[PDB]
């Protein structure tokens, strides 16, 4: 953390550089925090961005109510 | 007889910048023999590392409890029309690179060596996205998404339900909907101008930042302090003083530095406990004032709370507590009961109101006189037991149906 | 483990130090050892004070929670559980407590056409406590939590003014329950 | 009690030490007693905060 691994599969983030992790464009949920929105999890090691949650944006209607 | 738009701002810090400094380089620097000497002194450095990791994880927990309260991410609709209200000041600006609201950008602009710092796990962009999602949830879906799945609700229905929560009917809302929207927009513009013209509005975050800066500067000065020794530099002592000698000098130096850093750690964890209590209060404010309508007195701001519009802030959170404050009162005649046909009549949901000639019924918060009938009143007891009862007739709507 | 450290002394054992070293400096070594143990104890008791304060704050919060939504029902939303809380049956725990909160969650939502009120006979019939819904050709009044359709009548709807100032109103008949008794 | 304590020094009053002891090791005794008074007072202010 705090430096770049070039002056020591390595991915460099704002917090620091992680050695041994492969960056994946898909975003999952991590259990171990790292920093700066970067998350890593076992299965070698996948590195991604922490998922904010499920995406659900219903269109606003001024004449329709979703009464259960 | 008239309604006045009211809104008050509140400031609540959430978390500070976590720090983690290795004890060996902090006290003894690069001296290997000093590290060997402190190896057998104790496990104090392990205690400091455990304490700082605990502070970091509890700050992260406080931040995710304050902000990440929803399992669903909501996006604003492309049509920015909800019956005439204005949402440009609260919605994020796509043109801005920070993807924040103009008020959020304004408050971000207002808020301004041997040590290492750690960036937060969640930056301001994700906090802004969380705030935008929860604003979209409380605008488009109301409080339905707070207690389950998101359910669509009209915005005028939302103001009607919020007004009925405090005891205001929807007829006055329908009569002056445009007036309500104009008053809300004027109040929003006025408080935006006030926040732009107040450099000390966000003084709590500035005070926290200044306290942290003063603490780190004081600890740096204490590191530079000699603590009653020959010099404050260990390397000069090693290159000048006898290697068998100066052991007591370096021991007193490292124990003075240890006392200074333990005072710093104690005051830092006590400040962390203070900010944990503040974050708990902010979490309660999010859970009660933000997600739903709270009937608690003097909890969601001054006056009768209607809705709150929280937004992302650096090292804290802001409160757009839009409330209701009545005004333009007038003197009216009061009677506890009406004596009609030898029986006492009481209002079911209002209070008897008169101008001196005719008796009517109105709510306790607004002046809406209505004809006293049988459906909106209930009859019990007699007239002689009660005190202050006056005489008036009660209109019966059933009679003209069979009068003809 | 703090008792098994030298604290700058030659050894962690005090009887050997007293027997070997001269008491003029053995007393200084003993004083250094006991004052180092004194700072160890003061750090431990300050940590104990912090932990006790945190435990007391958590206990006060739990006491407020059980006063609100255990003895009775709390009208606050999401105070002690996600969703609409109904009842709770807390259980005991060693040096702690667990709150078993039971909540209410709606399900099976359905779209319904709605209107702010009903414009009938030149007047607006606002609902007293419900909301008007439509299934495509007929209008019904329901609550804000459950789908309970009902015919719009005069008892459950109140009229305050006409039906021209309002926006988005629709036209529908209002059935007066008093009429059929004298209709015959 | 803390300010009346000797804290392992010779006397609790600096005047007697200054007027009796030689300038060597008198500053050592003074430093020891005042730093005992310090650690007592930082502990004290921690309980009051
Ligand atoms: C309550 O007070 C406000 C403030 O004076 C009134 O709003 C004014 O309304 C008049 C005409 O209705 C306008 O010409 C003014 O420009 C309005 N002023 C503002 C600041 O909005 C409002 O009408 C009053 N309410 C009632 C029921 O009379
Ligand atoms: C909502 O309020 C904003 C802020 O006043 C309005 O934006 C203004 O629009 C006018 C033209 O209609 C411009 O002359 C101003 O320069 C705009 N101000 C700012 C700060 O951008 C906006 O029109 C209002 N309505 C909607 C639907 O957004
Ligand atoms: C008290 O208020 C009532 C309700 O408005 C007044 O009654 C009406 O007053 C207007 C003009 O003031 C008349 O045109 C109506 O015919 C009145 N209606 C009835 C049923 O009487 C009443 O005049 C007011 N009294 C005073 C002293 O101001
Ligand atoms: C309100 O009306 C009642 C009757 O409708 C009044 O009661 C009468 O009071 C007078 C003198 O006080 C008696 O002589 C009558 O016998 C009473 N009538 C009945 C039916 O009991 C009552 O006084 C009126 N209230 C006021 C304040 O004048
Ligand atoms: C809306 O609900 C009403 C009330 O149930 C429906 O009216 C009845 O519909 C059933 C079958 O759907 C018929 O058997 C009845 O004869 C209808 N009642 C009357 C008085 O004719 C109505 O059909 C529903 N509309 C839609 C589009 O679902
Ligand atoms: C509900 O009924 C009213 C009453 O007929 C309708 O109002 C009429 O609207 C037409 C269209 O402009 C006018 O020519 C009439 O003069 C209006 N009548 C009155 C008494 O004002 C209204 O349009 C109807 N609304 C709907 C949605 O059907
Ligand atoms: C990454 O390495 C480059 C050198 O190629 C350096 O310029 C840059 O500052 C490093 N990144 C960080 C965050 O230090
Ligand atoms: C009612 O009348 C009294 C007597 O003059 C006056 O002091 C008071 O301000 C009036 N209140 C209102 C609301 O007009
Ligand atoms: C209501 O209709 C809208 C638009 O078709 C749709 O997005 C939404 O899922 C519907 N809701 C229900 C409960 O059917
Ligand atoms: C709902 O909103 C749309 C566009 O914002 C508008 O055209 C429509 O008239 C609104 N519905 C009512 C009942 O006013």
């Amino acid at each position: 953390q705090g430096v770049n691994c070039t002056e020591v599969n390595v991915f460099q983030t704002r917090a620091g550089c992680l050695i041994g992790a492969e960056y994946v464009n898909n975003s999952y949920e991590c259990d171990i925090p790292i920093g700066a929105g970067i998350c890593a999890s076992y299965q070698s090691i996948i590195a991604y961005t922490m998922s904010l949650g499920a995406e659900n944006s219903v269109a606003y209607s001024n004449n329709s109510i979703a009464i259960p | 007889t008239n309604f006045t738009i009211s809104v008050t701002t509140e400031i609540l810090p959430v978390s500070m910048t976590k720090t983690s400094v290795d004890c060996t380089m902090y006290i003894c620097g690069d001296s290997t023999e000093c590290s060997n000497l402190l190896l057998q002194y104790g496990s104090f450095c392990t205690q400091l590392k455990r304490a700082l990791t605990g502070i970091a994880v509890e700050q992260d927990k406080n931040t995710q409890e304050v902000f990440a309260q929803v399992k669903q991410i909501y996006k604003t609709p492309p049509i920015k029309y909800f019956g005439g209200f204005n949402f440009s000041q609260i919605l994020p600006d796509p043109s801005k690179p920070s993807k924040r609201s103009p008020i959020e950008d304004l408050l971000f602009n207002k808020v301004t060596k041997g040590l290492t710092v750690l960036p937060p796990l969640l930056t301001d962009e994700m906090i802004a996205q969380y705030t935008s999602a929860l604003l979209a949830g409380t605008i488009t879906s109301g409080w339905t998404f707070g207690a389950g799945p998101a359910l669509q609700i009209p915005f005028p229905m939302q103001m009607a339900y919020r007004f009925n929560g405090i005891g205001v009917t929807q007829n006055v809302l329908y009569e002056n909907q445009k007036l309500i929207a104009n008053q809300f927009n004027s109040a929003i513009g006025k408080i935006q101008d006030s926040l732009s013209s107040t450099p000390s509005a966000l003084g709590k975050l500035q005070d926290v930042v200044n306290h942290n800066a003063q603490a780190l500067n004081t600890l740096v000065k204490q590191l530079s302090s000699k603590f009653g020794a020959i010099s404050s530099v260990l390397n000069d002592i090693f290159s000048r003083l006898d290697p068998p000698e100066a052991e007591v000098q370096i021991d007193r130096l490292i124990t003075g530095r240890l006392q200074s850093l333990q005072t710093y750690v104690t005051q830092q964890l006590i400040r962390a406990a203070e900010i944990r209590a503040s974050a708990n209060l902010a979490a309660t404010k999010m859970s009660e004032c933000v997600l739903g309508q709270s009937k608690r007195v003097d909890f969601c701001g001054k006056g009768y709370h209607l809705m709150s519009f929280p937004q992302s802030a650096p090292h804290g959170v802001v409160f757009l507590h839009v409330t209701y404050v009545p005004a333009q009162e007038k003197n009216f005649t009061t009677a506890p009961a009406i004596c009609h046909d030898g029986k006492a009549h009481f209002p079911r949901e209002g209070v008897f109101v008169s101008n001196g000639t005719h008796w009517f019924v109105t709510q306790r918060n607004f002046y809406e006189p209505q004809i006293i009938t049988t459906d909106n009143t209930f009859v019990s007891g007699n007239c002689d037991v009660v005190i202050g009862i006056v005489n008036n007739t009660v209109y019966d709507p059933l009679q003209p149906e069979l009068d003809s």
